[PDB]
C-alpha cells in the first residue's frame, strides 16, 4: 500500500530513500518522468502501479534551535523553528516529552516555543536574532533595547558650557602573538615505521611544505612583538626619587619587592591568564618584554614624549601635563590651579583599575580565546590519529602484520591520505588565524607609537573621550594599554550670539564662544568655563556690521 | 526500538550516565554537542526527532 | 652515529637553555644584538668561532627627572629614513 | 534599500537572520544623525552639549584654518550650495551606475558559493 | 560605500554528505570530528 | 576575514569622520573635510 504525508523509506521503481510522498504536481509529461530539480535526488516520481505523481520532500527539514540556560543552573528549553510559522507542525508524530516543547511567540526568525513574551525591553542577552533575545526561573524573550532614551534640546542662541571636568582611566586589551607550532611530518603519520617512511617520500615535498608553512608563522611571531615592543633601543630607568608633582605611578612601575619586577597590574593580568608536536618557546622572554615596557613607562613619566621623535629632553611632570591640556583645548592654568584636584582624581581613577579587571569575568577574555583556540587545535589534531579514515586499523604496524604486501599498499595509502588531509587543516587554520593577530599586533603597534610616545587627536583612537596619556602594560601574549582621557562634567546652559557689534564694527572672537548670563557678555573655551572680560585682544576685527546674523549690541572697548 | 544513545565511560568500560537522544531538546543538544553539561547559550540541534516509518514497497 | 656527527653529540661546548641543549657554541658573559635567533632570549653569532649569549636590548640611558629643570634644543638635523 | 536588492534547505544549506534587523540599524544611524547636529563632536566623547548649527559650522570651518567670519558672511550662499549638493547625491545613486557595486558582490560571491556546493553533489 | 556584515550560513554536514542513509551516518561518523570542525568554524564566522 | 577589515575600517570612519573633524588628507572624502552623515544600506554602511 502507499502512504501519504508521512516518513515512509520510498521504494518506487527500486529507488530508495527516505521522504514525503506529498500530492501530484510539476506537470508530468510522457517525456518528463522521474523529473527533478537543480537539487536533484529525483524531488518528483510517478507512481508504479498508477499515474499518479509524488513529490518526495525532505522529512522534516527544519533546522530547529534549542536555547539553553546553561547545565550548570536549572535545565530549561526554548526550541526556535527557523522559517516555519507558527503553525508548527513538521511531524506531529514524535515522542510524548518533547511535544510541549514544540507560550507561543511568533518572530521574524520563526516561531518561539517554550518562554514567555515580555513587552518590556533590556540589555540582550542570549542573542536569538530577529532583534530578540532571551534570558532565564524561567527564560523570557525580550526585545532588545538599543540604549537610553535621551533628547538633546535644540535652540539658538543657547550653549551648553561644561563647568567640570573628570579623568577618566580605560583599559584596552589587545593580542599580539599565538604559540609556536612545530611538527615533524614523518614522525606525525608514520610512527616507528620505516616502511611507512618508504612510501611517505614516495609522495613527495608534501611533508616539507607543512613544514616550512609553519616556520613563516613561527617567525612571524618574534616579529610581532618587535613591533609592539622594542620601539626604543635606548633602556630608561625610573628616577630615584618618585615625586612626580603629586602623582601617583606606584601601580604601574616596577616593584623592585617583585622577583620578576613586574609591576601590581601586571602581576594580577599574569596570574589571569592561564606526538611529534612541539611548541617552541618565544624569542623575547617575559623578563625583557617587561623590561621594554618599564623603558617605555619610564621614558614617558619624565622627558615628556619626546623621546619618541629623537633625544629624550627632561621636562617636569606638572609642566608636561600642562602641554598635554592644551592638546585638548584646555588653557594651561587649568592645570595649574586646580592641580591637587587633578592628582587625586588620576590616583583615585588608576587604584580602581585593578578590581575592574578583577571583578570583570570577560577580562583578558581577549588573550584567553587565543589561548583555548590555537590548544584546542592541537588536541584536535591528536584525536585525528585514533580515527580509522575508512582502514582496517589505525596502527600501521597492525595493517602490515596482516595484510598481503600487495593488499597492504592500498590501506595504507588510504591511512596516509587521510593523516596528510588532517594535518594540512591544520595548517591552514594556523595561517587564517596568523593574519588575524598580524592584524592585532599591527594595530598595536600604531596605538603604542600615536597614544603613549605621543598624543593622539584622532576621535575615539586612544580612549572614549579626549586623550591626554596612554601607559602601557605586558600581558601574555598580547599587551594592555591604560588611556587617560578628559570628560567634561557638569554642564551649564549660556546665551550666545554669533558676532558682536561694537561702533558699528562685527567683533568676532579670536578662541573661544561668546557667552553672557544676561547680564554682560563674555569670551569662554569650548571646554572649560573661563568667563574673560571682552576687550581688542581677544577679539579680531573683520568685516563691516549688519552683515552677520544673530550679531548682539554690545560695548567691546 | 532504534534510538541514538551517547554512552559515557569512565575509563574502565563502565557506563556511569547515557544520553538518550531524541528524548526532548535538551537531550538532543547534548547529542550534538557530544557532552553531558550544555553551557549557556543557542544552539542547532542535528534533527535527531525524526525516524523513518515503515519502508513502502512499490 | 658517524664518527662526524659524535663531535656535535657530545663535546666540551654544551650550554642547555630553555629550548633544549646548545652543541658547538660557547656561551660568552657579554651581551650584544641579535644576529641569529635561538630562543628565550638567546642569540648566536660567527665571531672565528659560534659564540652563543643573551641579547641585550640597548644601551642603559638614564635622564633626570628634575622638576624646576627643562632642556631644550639649540640644534636641529634634518634625516631622510626608507620605507 | 531598493536599488541594492530557497531551495537549499533540502541539503541542510540554512542562512542565519542577523541579530540586529533593518529597522534597528536605521534608528541606531537616526541617533548618530540626530547627535551630530544639534551637538558637534561633543557627544562622542561625553555628555551631549547643544550648540546651533551655524555656530558648529564656523568652528568646523576654523578646524581646515578658515576664519569664522567667512562662514556667517556667506551663510545663505554656503546653505544653498550644501542644499543642492545633496539633491544630487540621491538621483547620482538613483543612475546606478555600478556604484552600488561594492555591497552587490558581497553578496554575489555568497550565492555563488551556496551554489557551486550543491552542484558539487551532483 | 564600505561592507559591513556578510550573510551568517549554516550547514548541516550530516544531511550534506549523506542522503538520509542510515549506513552512510556510520562511515562519516568514523572519518572522524571533521563535521565538529566545520561547524564550529562557521558558528564562529555567525558570530563574528 | 576581508569584510573584518573593511568593517574595522568602517569603524574609524564612523569613529572620525562623523565623530569629528578629521585632519587626515584623503581620508573623509577628498578635500578638507567638514562633517559627514552616515546612511545604512544592506550589508553595509554609506557615508556623505
Ligand atoms: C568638580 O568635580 C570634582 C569631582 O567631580 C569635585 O571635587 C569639585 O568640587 C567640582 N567642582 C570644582 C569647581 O572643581
Ligand atoms: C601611591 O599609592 C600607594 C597605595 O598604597 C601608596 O602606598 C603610596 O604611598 C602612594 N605614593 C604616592 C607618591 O602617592
Ligand atoms: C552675570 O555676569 C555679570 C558680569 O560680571 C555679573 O555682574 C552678574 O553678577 C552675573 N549674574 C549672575 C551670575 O547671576
Ligand atoms: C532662533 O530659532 C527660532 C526657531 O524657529 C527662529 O524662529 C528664530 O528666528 C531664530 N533666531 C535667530 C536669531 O536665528
Ligand atoms: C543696536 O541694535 C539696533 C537694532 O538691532 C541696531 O539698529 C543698532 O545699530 C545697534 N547699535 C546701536 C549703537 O544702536
Ligand atoms: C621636586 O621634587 C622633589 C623630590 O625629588 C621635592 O622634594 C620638591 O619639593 C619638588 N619641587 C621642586 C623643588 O621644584
Ligand atoms: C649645529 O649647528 C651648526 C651651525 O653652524 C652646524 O654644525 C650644524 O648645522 C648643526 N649640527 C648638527 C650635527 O646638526
Amino acid at each position: 500500500n502507499l502512504v501519504k504525508n508521512k516518513c515512509v523509506n520510498f521504494n518506487f521503481n527500486g529507488l530508495k530513500g527516505t521522504g514525503v510522498l506529498t500530492e501530484s504536481n510539476k506537470k508530468f509529461l510522457p517525456f518528463q518522468q522521474f523529473g527533478r530539480d537543480i537539487a536533484d535526488t529525483t524531488d518528483a516520481v510517478r507512481d508504479p502501479q498508477t499515474l499518479e505523481i509524488l513529490d518526495i520532500t525532505p522529512c522534516s527539514f527544519g533546522g530547529v534551535s534549542v536555547i539553553t540556560p546553561g547545565t550548570n543552573t536549572s535545565n530549561q528549553v526554548a526550541v526556535l523553528y527557523q522559517g516555519v510559522n507558527c503553525t508548527e507542525v513538521p511531524v506531529a508524530i514524535h515522542a510524548d516529552q518533547l511535544t510541549p516543547t514544540w507560550n507561543v511567540f511568533q518572530t521574524r526568525a520563526g516561531c518561539l516555543i517554550g518562554a514567555e513574551y515580555v513587552n518590556n525591553s533590556y540589555e540582550c542577552d542570549i542573542p536569538i536574532g530577529a532583534g530578540i533575545c532571551a534570558s532565564y526561573q524561567s527564560i523570557i524573550a525580550y526585545t532588545m533595547s538599543l540604549g537610553a532614551e535621551n533628547s538633546v534640546a535644540y535652540s539658538n542662541n543657547s550653549i551648553a558650557i561644561p563647568t567640570n571636568f573628570t579623568i577618566s582611566v580605560t583599559t584596552e586589551i589587545l593580542p599580539v602573538s599565538m604559540t609556536k607550532t612545530s611538527v615533524d611530518c614523518t614522525m606525525y603519520i608514520c610512527g616507528d615505521s620505516t616502511e611507512c617512511s618508504n612510501l611517505l617520500l614516495q609522495y613527495g615535498s608534501f611533508c616539507t611544505q607543512l613544514k616550512r608553512a609553519l616556520t613563516g608563522i613561527a617567525v612571524e611571531q618574534d616579529k610581532n612583538t618587535q613591533e609592539v615592543f622594542a620601539q626604543v633601543k635606548q633602556i630608561y630607568k625610573t628616577p630615584p626619587i618618585k615625586y612626580f608633582g603629586g602623582f601617583n605611578f606606584s601601580q604601574i612601575l616596577p616593584d623592585p619587592s617583585k622577583p620578576s619586577k613586574r609591576s601590581p597590574i601586571e602581576d594580577l593580568l599574569f596570574n589571569k591568564v592561564t606526538k611529534g608536536l612541539t611548541v617552541l618557546p618565544p624569542l623575547l622572554t617575559d623578563e625583557m618584554i617587561a623590561q621594554y615596557t618599564s623603558a617605555l613607562l619610564a621614558g614617558t613619566i619624565t622627558s615628556g614624549w619626546t623621546f619618541g621623535a629623537g633625544p629624550a629632553l627632561q621636562i617636569p611632570f606638572p609642566m608636561q601635563m600642562a602641554y598635554r591640556f592644551n592638546g585638548i583645548g584646555v588653557t594651561q592654568n587649568v592645570l595649574y590651579e586646580n592641580q591637587k584636584l587633578i592628582a587625586n582624581q588620576f590616583n583615585s581613577a588608576i587604584g580602581k583599575i585593578q578590581d575592574s579587571l578583577s571583578s570583570t569575568p570577560s577580562a583578558l577574555g581577549k588573550l584567553q580565546d587565543v589561548v583555548n583556540h590555537n590548544a584546542q587545535a592541537l588536541n584536535t589534531l591528536v584525536k585525528q590519529l585514533s580515527s580509522k579514515f575508512g582502514a582496517i586499523s589505525s596502527v600501521l604496524n597492525d595493517i602490515f602484520s596482516r595484510l598481503d604486501p600487495p593488499e597492504a599498499e592500498v590501506q595504507i595509502d588510504r591511512l596516509i591520505t587521510g593523516r596528510l588531509q588532517s594535518l594540512q587543516t591544520y595548517v591552514t587554520q594556523q595561517l587564517i588565524r596568523a593574519a588575524e593577530i598580524r592584524a592585532s599586533a599591527n594595530l598595536a603597534a600604531t596605538k603604542m607609537s600615536e597614544c603613549v610616545l605621543g598624543q593622539s587627536k584622532r576621535v575615539d583612537f586612544c580612549g572614549k573621550g579626549y586623550h591626554l596619556m596612554s601607559f602601557p602594560q605586558s600581558a601574555p601574549h598580547g599587551v594592555v594599554f591604560l588611556h587617560v582621557t578628559y570628560v567634561p562634567a557638569q554642564e551649564k546652559n549660556f546665551t550666545t550670539a554669533p558676532a558682536i557689534c561694537h561702533d558699528g564694527k562685527a567683533h568676532f572672537p579670536r578662541e573661544g564662544v561668546f557667552v553672557s548670563n544676561g547680564t554682560h557678555w563674555f569670551v569662554t573655551q569650548r571646554n572649560f568655563y573661563e568667563p574673560q572680560i571682552i576687550t581688542t585682544d581677544n577679539t579680531f576685527v573683520s568685516g563691516n556690521c549688519d552683515v552677520v546674523i544673530g550679531i548682539v549690541n554690545n560695548t567691546v572697548y | 526500538q532504534p534510538r541514538t544513545f551517547l554512552l559515557k565511560y569512565n575509563e574502565n568500560g563502565t557506563i556511569t550516565d547515557a544520553v538518550d537522544c531524541a528524548l526532548d531538546p535538551l537531550s538532543e543538544t547534548k547529542c550534538t554537542l557530544k557532552s553531558f553539561t550544555v553551557e549557556k547559550g543557542i544552539y542547532q540541534t542535528s534533527n535527531f526527532r525524526v525516524q523513518p516509518t515503515e519502508s513502502i514497497v512499490r | 652515529l658517524t664518527p662526524t656527527w659524535r663531535v656535535y653529540s657530545t663535546g666540551s661546548n654544551v650550554f642547555q637553555t630553555r629550548a633544549g641543549c646548545l652543541i658547538g657554541a660557547e656561551y660568552v658573559n657579554n651581551s650584544y644584538e641579535c644576529d641569529i635567533p635561538i630562543g628565550a632570549g638567546i642569540c648566536a653569532s660567527y665571531q672565528q668561532s659560534i659564540i652563543a649569549y643573551t641579547m641585550s636590548l640597548g644601551a642603559e640611558n638614564s635622564v633626570a627627572y628634575s622638576n624646576n629643570s627643562i632642556a631644550i634644543p639649540t640644534n636641529f638635523t634634518i634625516s631622510v629614513t626608507t620605507e | 534599500f531598493n536599488k541594492v536588492t530557497c531551495a537549499q534547505k533540502f541539503k541542510g544549506l540554512t542562512v542565519l537572520p542577523p541579530l540586529l534587523t533593518d529597522e534597528m540599524i536605521a534608528q541606531y544611524t537616526s541617533a548618530l544623525l540626530a547627535g551630530t547636529i544639534t551637538s558637534g563632536w561633543t557627544f562622542g566623547a561625553g555628555p551631549a552639549l547643544q550648540i546651533p548649527f551655524p555656530m558648529q559650522m564656523a568652528y568646523r570651518f576654523n578646524g581646515i584654518g578658515v576664519t569664522q567670519n567667512v562662514l556667517y558672511e556667506n551663510q545663505k550662499l554656503i546653505a544653498n550650495q550644501f542644499n543642492s549638493a545633496i539633491g544630487k547625491i540621491q538621483d547620482s545613486l538613483s543612475s546606478t551606475p555600478s556604484a552600488l557595486g561594492k555591497l552587490q558582490d558581497v553578496v554575489n560571491h555568497n550565492a555563488q558559493a551556496l551554489n557551486t556546493l550543491v552542484k558539487q553533489l551532483s
